[PDB]
């Protein structure tokens, strides 16, 4: 239901005390740890790791009950959380990749959480530009969409909303002849959208991490 | 029609109250004695030399704006001559356009470049080291010592044997050699 | 009436350069309105002067000094490079790794050369108004999806010189891509997957997408004027084994059978379509297209468009060989190009001593000259529009 | 500079300790760090494409003159007044090369370069921890590290196998690099 998700930027500016600097990391750590525990004893699509990850994620407070806009705790709780976690795994490449690794399953199973309609609000008020189209314009190329699509059998073309992004943005899917193109724009359906969503936070937080590495004497 | 070998171990320089003239110290066969013996030479006449990096438009010390005049070899060629070596007393001096490569930890200095290269006694006095003009930027080799040029000019590696060709004999001893 | 003299090449190519080529529209084509800084004087020009003389990093300040030094200098072959950081020929000043590429349009070529497999009609060395159709429709194949798919606006056409023709696109998003895109874009326009001689080079799936609809649909409106009638691949046995080698093999004896009773090539392929649409009913690769489609789409090459540091021919420059000026084409009236009509630096000059500087005026170059502003103009309505408001 | 902290206590078994052989110059050499190639104004290391520097052509030509000494001690029946000057001769060379990044690294010294030195220094750190992980890997304990020295504990007691096991470990961080080598210094 709620806004959870963020493309962690911004570093907090704020000062706690050496208590709450040492529970979040600890709680930011066992998160973490159970995430990979959970996708090696089941698939990232199942009830039981759906139902698990959220009972966990309520259990360590790092989504619940609400309060006054920005000291929303659990939303604070998690930015503090990600950033403080930071510097303990710049360090070797190792650790890196598990970071990189680990940090992108839990955008997955959160953006997997989302209504079909608060998307669009996220993503506007992501990096730059992701726009959607209405009914009409898409019963009016839903011929070519459906033609363009790959070889996936049928002519099954559900409800799912279908985003209008730039071609160079949606590059590792036009070059290949996977997407509709019409004037510089691409339609793509939801799963691949969340590839790219997730190719983009990948990149901005190796980015991030190497930096981090270079201060830290 | 005469030369000497000898084999230098040791070098010296008085830049203060001798500039321009070292002394390289070592041993000298000798076929009557059938022994080495000690030796020391005199190596005299050794010239300051100066790169100047001439600037891509001529700047107005007053103000610190360009004027528009282009700038080439000639232009530093007249201002060193009627400017600085007037000022600072120099009277005879060799120059010449050169090509230079420089990679180091000054500002604003290209990796390739035309520069002037100026020769002359040792006797003249120093140029400061920040000196500027209207027509150069900067300028290289100003504290150069006389030995580390000799060294570098004849690719001196260490200790070796030497040929000095034209051997002159001092008036009256400068050594204990 | 006299043979074509090469010899006198270094007479003509002067007053060319000093009388004809346009110094002024080709400024304001390489300034692009003086927006940006230093986007001329960080342009790299190469020169290819007399004995094979190759120098490459050239660059110049304004107009004047680009009219001087082609008129001190009067180069055979002219190219045109990308936009650097450093002034191209002061590229040794800076440190080693700091001198890199920035920006450059977009270039696609498309020659004769690719053809080897299809021309049936003249020789590796000759080309003819017959088979110049192959040149005519990769143009509407081509410019049809950089104005649809990708939405391109300003598109320059021009011709080699010989054997083929360029497109650059010139639009200010275009010339910022980066290299990855570039090879995705052209992945994207790439049918053909010729190899190191591969049987079969096309290959079709049951769903078609959109651009290769469209494809099929403009190269049906030339086909039988071109394939069927004027290069006759059915009328010898080795002529139509070729075809042969890329059906599947339980075909070839009912399309032997069918074709020794036929007496025409338009008949033998209407009993082709009749077959493969027969053999596809009982069991769909859609054996009508790849044949049509291996034929007559057009072959691109990687490697010029991949570049982004790439040297490619200047238009108005000469053809030191045929003596042919690599002119703009006009997207107008592209059917109907002729190669063979295209004025010669000889062909003007001759009439001409028997009778700010604007001289050309008069010239037979004028009518073609005419689209090149046409390009230019367009340029400043889309700076006009969309930046002032 | 990087420093593990010993893991202080009492050992029985054989401890293998190593040393890197020009760690620093070896990484001038590996990744071409230059004062003609490095853009300054921690700096960014160059493109693998560019050709070698002025300073790591330097570095080549000081350790392809040991290996040509060290193979020709390899003969015997020598005079015994050649053994010696080959002898001294690779030690020459030995010193000469390992206080190389010295010159970078020395505020009083002509040729100072802070950023250079910068560049390298951190690149040591890397090679450092990328080492460790690779000895605990292979069910080895690192019990000291410091930029020049590495000590292995190998829980073996045949000494014939702690060599073997030590050659094991030469080979594994000099599959990933191609200059830097690792060498036997003595068993405890
Ligand atoms: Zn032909």
């Amino acid at each position: 239901y709620p806004h959870c998700l963020q493309f962690y930027l911004q570093p907090p500016s704020e000062n706690i005390s050496l208590i709450e600097f040492e529970n979040l990391a600890i709680d930011r750590v066992k998160l973490l740890k159970s995430v990979e525990n959970l996708g090696v004893s089941y698939v990232k699509g199942t009830e039981q790791y759906q139902s698990k990850l959220e009972s966990e994620l309520r259990k360590l407070k790092f989504s619940y009950r609400e309060n006054l806009e920005d000291e929303y705790e659990p939303r604070r709780r998690d930015h503090i959380s990600h950033f403080i976690l930071r510097l303990a795994y710049c360090q070797s490449e190792e650790l890196r990749r598990w970071f990189i690794q680990q940090e992108m399953d839990l955008l997955r199973f959160r953006f997997s959480i989302l209504p079909k309609d608060k998307i669009q609000d996220f993503l506007k008020d992501s990096q730059l530009q992701f726009e959607a189209i209405s009914d009409e314009e898409k019963t009016l190329r839903e011929q070519e969409i459906v033609a363009s699509s790959p070889s996936l059998s049928g002519l099954k073309l559900g409800f799912e909303s279908i985003y209008k992004i730039p071609f160079a943005d949606a590059l590792d899917l036009f070059r290949g002849r996977k997407v509709y193109l019409e004037d510089g724009f691409a339609y793509v359906p939801l799963k691949d959208i969340v590839a790219i969503i997730l190719n983009e936070f990948r990149a901005k937080l190796s980015k991030a991490l190497a930096l981090t590495a270079r201060s830290l004497p | 029609e005469q030369v000497f070998h000898f084999y230098w171990l040791d070098a010296y320089e008085d830049q203060y109250n001798q500039p321009g003239v070292v002394f390289l110290f070592g041993k000298v066969w000798i076929e009557s004695a059938e022994t080495h013996v000690s030796c020391c030479v005199m190596v005299k006449n050794i010239e300051r030399t100066l790169y100047f990096l001439p600037r891509e438009m001529k700047i107005d010390l007053n103000t610190g704006k360009e004027t528009g005049t282009p700038i080439s070899m000639k232009d530093v060629y007249e201002e060193f001559d009627e400017k600085i070596a007037t000022k600072y007393k120099i009277m005879k001096f060799k120059s010449k356009p050169v090509e230079k490569n420089y990679a180091f930890e000054i500002p604003d200095v290209p990796e390739k470049s035309e520069y002037l290269e100026v020769k002359y006694s040792a006797e003249m006095p120093q140029l400061p080291q920040d000196l500027k003009g209207e027509t150069f930027s900067h300028v290289f080799g100003t504290n150069t010592s006389s030995l580390e040029l000799f060294l570098m000019n004849r690719k001196i590696k260490g200790p070796c044997w030497l040929e000095v060709k034209s051997p002159q004999l001092l008036n009256q001893p400068v050594s204990w050699c | 009436m006299e043979t074509f003299d090469p010899t006198e090449l270094p007479e003509l190519l002067k007053l060319y350069y000093r009388r004809l080529f346009p110094y002024s529209q080709y400024y304001r084509w390489l300034n692009y309105g003086g927006v940006i800084k230093n986007y001329f004087q960080h342009r790299e020009f190469s020169f290819t002067l007399k004995d094979d003389i190759y120098i490459r990093y050239q660059s110049f300040n304004n107009q004047s000094d680009l009219e001087k030094e082609m008129q001190k200098m009067n180069p055979y072959k002219i190219d045109i490079g990308a936009v650097y950081s450093h002034r191209p020929n002061q590229h040794n000043t800076v440190k080693l790794g700091a001198f890199q590429a920035q920006e450059k349009e977009l270039v696609f070529d498309i020659d004769m050369t690719d053809y080897d497999d299809v021309r049936r009609c003249c020789s590796s060395a000759d080309i003819c108004p017959k088979c110049w159709t192959l040149m005519t429709m990769a143009i509407r194949i081509i410019d049809r999806a950089l104005k649809e798919d990708f939405g391109f606006k300003h598109r320059l056409w021009v011709y080699s010189g010989r054997r083929g023709v360029h497109c650059w696109v010139c639009d200010e998003s275009v010339r910022k891509l980066s290299s990855a895109v570039r090879s995705g874009i052209v992945e994207y326009l790439s049918l053909v997957k010729g190899g190191q001689d591969v049987k079969k080079k096309v290959h079709l799936s049951e769903k078609i997408h959109p651009f290769i609809r469209k494809s099929i649909n403009i190269i049906k409106k030339y086909f039988e004027e071109y394939a069927l009638v004027n290069q006759d691949i059915l009328e010898n046995k080795e002529s139509w084994d070729k075809i042969l080698a890329l059906v599947p093999e339980t075909i070839h004896d009912e399309l032997q059978q069918s074709f020794q009773k036929s007496h025409n090539s338009l008949q033998r392929w209407e009993h082709l379509k009749k077959v493969a649409s027969r053999y596809q009913n009982n069991i769909g690769p859609w054996l009508e297209w790849e044949i049509m489609l291996q034929y007559c789409f057009p072959r691109l090459d990687i490697n010029v468009s991949k570049g982004i540091n790439h040297l490619l021919k200047s238009p108005f420059s000469v053809h030191p060989k045929t003596g042919r000026i690599s002119v703009p084409i006009d997207l107008q009236k592209v059917d109907q190009f002729d190669p063979f009509t295209v004025p010669t630096i000889s062909f003007i000059c001759r009439e001409l001593d028997a009778i700010r500087t604007r001289d050309y005026k008069k010239t037979s170059l004028a009518p073609y000259v005419k689209v090149f502003e046409h390009f230019l103009e367009n340029l400043d309505k889309s700076r006009k529009g969309e930046l002032l408001k | 500079g990087l420093v593990l902290d010993p893991k202080v206590g009492f050992y029985d078994k054989f401890i293998l300790l190593l040393d890197f052989n020009s760690l620093y110059p070896s990484i001038i050499q590996e990744f071409n760090i230059c004062f003609t190639t490095v853009q300054r104004v921690i700096p960014e290391l160059p493109d693998p494409s560019l050709e070698m520097g002025i300073l790591p052509r330097e570095i080549r030509k000081l350790v392809e003159r040991r290996k040509q000494v060290k193979q020709l001690m390899k003969q015997q029946d020598l005079n015994p007044d050649l053994i010696l000057q080959y002898d001294i001769r690779q030690k020459a060379l030995k010193l000469t090369a390992n206080s190389m990044y010295g010159c970078l690294g020395f505020s009083y010294s002509r040729f100072y370069a802070k950023p250079l030195a910068a560049l390298v220094t951190y690149k040591g750190r890397e090679i450092l921890m990328h080492t460790k992980e690779m000895v605990q890997k292979m069910n080895l304990e690192v019990i000291y590290g410091d930029t020049d020295s590495i000590m292995i504990n190998t829980n073996s007691t045949n000494l014939e196998e702690v060599f073997k096991l030590g050659n094991k470990v030469k080979s594994e961080v000099n599959k990933l690099y191609k200059l830097l080598e690792i060498d036997i210094d003595g068993v405890f």
